């Protein structure tokens, strides 16, 4: 009963054959798990700083969300789905998304901006990778 | 907007290192 | 025997790592 | 106004030059973070059990406790002094020391058999490192 391209999605999350690219825009402290209201406060923290948003495939799965740089390769996110308490696209910005997380007992607000998808399609992605989190 | 395509996990752990000299209770 | 020599740390400490990726808010 | 034997333990302690020798009996959760009796309780715990004790110093400072392995110099306890929550000796053991500190949020008892000091000695001896511990 989903949509035809998140079934599709969700079938790729499951084989973790799902990668979007984006941009990543850091991370941002929040004092809430959840929230669509505190992803979009921290996306417009992340906006708003200086610092250099890196490009790179955001790889979905029950196994984690890892952030592949482009131009290096290197992992330079790579969080557990276990850690992860809620994910939301961005009313401000079509291809905003973000995922708030574990830091120790303190909140973070992992930001995006997709590179050629709508937020809500990673925002969906993320949530089948919570599917399977609690299959496992 | 309204709120749209917001996801909680229910798998989110909410809840140990072994030390060698450590003594279990029982 | 009554309670000797017992010692609290006033000092205790009851109350952050560093991540280049984080953005600090104003 | 410490006794004489104590207010030397005082400053071999305040310059780093304080040890003695144990016997370590190894670490016991408990529930509280203070107590003779909490502590006493742990300590009977760790008599009962098996595993070996092993042979080494006590260095107390206001730097740690540090234990170091008589047979191997191994450094096999270096607990720094702001973790240590409480310390008392035995009314069970007259050589019977522990000490309690954090684990993350739980509480472990190391249980200490001193081979030719009283409990209490050691006891007065980390409560100086205490001392050294809130003036810096």
């Amino acid at each position: 009963s989903k949509p035809h391209q998140w079934q599709a999605d969700e079938e790729a999350v499951r084989s973790a054959t799902c990668s979007f690219s984006v941009k990543y825009l850091g991370c941002v402290e929040v004092f809430e798990s959840r929230g669509m209201q505190v992803c979009e406060e921290a996306l417009k923290v992340l906006r708003q700083s200086r610092r250099r948003p890196v490009r790179g495939l955001l790889h979905v799965s029950g196994d984690g969300l890892r952030v592949v740089d482009d131009e290096t390769k290197g992992l330079i996110v790579d969080q557990t789905i276990e850690k992860v308490s809620f994910c939301a696209p961005d009313r401000n910005h079509e291809r905003g998304f973000s995922y708030i997380c574990r830091d120790t007992r303190r909140w973070m607000c992992h930001g995006f901006l997709a590179c050629k998808d709508s937020g809500e399609r990673l925002s969906h992605a993320v949530g089948c990778a919570f599917a399977v989190c609690l299959e496992r | 907007k309204r709120e749209h395509a917001c996801f909680e996990n229910p798998g989110l752990n909410l809840e140990k290192q072994f030390n060698p000299y450590e003594v279990v209770r029982s």
